[PDB]
């Protein structure tokens, strides 16, 4: 691999232009649909009401 | 000492009946946690109705999240079918309730009454 | 055979559901929430969808 | 001759790309209407680069909604195959923006340019 390690996961923050870390932020600042995060109200409410969430919809 | 009640919500706060456009409700445990997936980028302040004893919550009657303008976006409430819970299922369910509001980017508050016997 | 109101309020405030409004009983629209008096989608309506799997207003197809 | 050309945005506001939870695409006419239907409660600028002739804005570059925080919401953008819409398309186009953005609570205001020679 040419990088010494590699981020794994998109900055919601910057998706939402709530990030002002630029290249200093521990997360991903492109969108890359197979690295979102896993969406919190899937996850606590086994649900979701955003029919294009583009968070991970986890189950058991 | 008696049980004393802390009140931070008015007589209104606490009857009024609330919208969520994007409805979110999960029993834990004796506890009924709702929430609207819709609400975002607000300063949101938690303020509860509760007994303390010994300078530490007993009992949980509401608690509900509300916006600079008044608006409830969040809530805590018993469930009727169970005989009772405890600070620490309030502390689980506080929780789950905070968790979700900082989830959709909300600058989440604690009332001072529930800041001192939540903890 | 007999209505008793002179009229009434067909669909539903949406700034009152979202608190947004001081009318009351006076409001033109009405402050009770019937799922079947809400007002059109406007996502719906303009884009032909709406995003919220749980939206209450209504969907109605280019007729 | 070569028209005047408003611009409302800086380079970086014009070039940079933005994300949207709950996408609306919609092609009207000559022009790309974009908005995110998450997108609530906020107040919104709406800012344009456009070319002006007789006093009205004759051809759009772009049109972006702005947070106050300067995060952009919604936009209209002429699709690429053309040079031609009118002022009118640009009307409808900004009209059908604004209505999503209103009825999701939001306050809209247009920039002084785009008062002078569109809306
Ligand atoms: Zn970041
Ligand atoms: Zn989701
Ligand atoms: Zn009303
Ligand atoms: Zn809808």
């Amino acid at each position: 691999s040419h990088m010494s390690g590699e981020k794994t996961v998109v900055c919601k923050h910057w998706l939402r232009g709530l990030c002002k870390k630029g290249d200093q932020c521990e997360f991903l600042h492109e969108y890359d649909m197979t690295k979102m995060s896993e969406c919190y109200f899937y996850s606590k409410f086994g649900e979701c009401s955003n029919k294009e969430c583009p968070f991970l919809h986890i189950d058991p | 000492p008696a049980s004393r009640y802390i009140t931070d919500m008015t007589i209104e706060e606490l009857s009024r009946d609330w919208f969520m456009l994007m409805p979110k409700q999960k029993v834990e445990g004796p506890l009924c946690i709702r929430i609207d997936q819709a609400i975002m980028d607000k300063n949101i302040m938690l303020k509860a109705n509760f007994s303390v004893i010994f300078d530490r919550l007993e009992t949980l009657i509401l608690l509900r999240a509300f916006t600079e303008e008044g608006a409830i976006v969040g809530e805590i409430s018993p469930l009727p079918s169970f005989p009772g819970h405890t600070i620490e299922d309030v502390k689980n369910a506080i929780g789950v309730l905070i968790g979700g509001l900082e989830w959709n980017d909300n600058t989440v508050r604690v009332s001072k009454t529930l800041q001192r016997f939540a903890w």
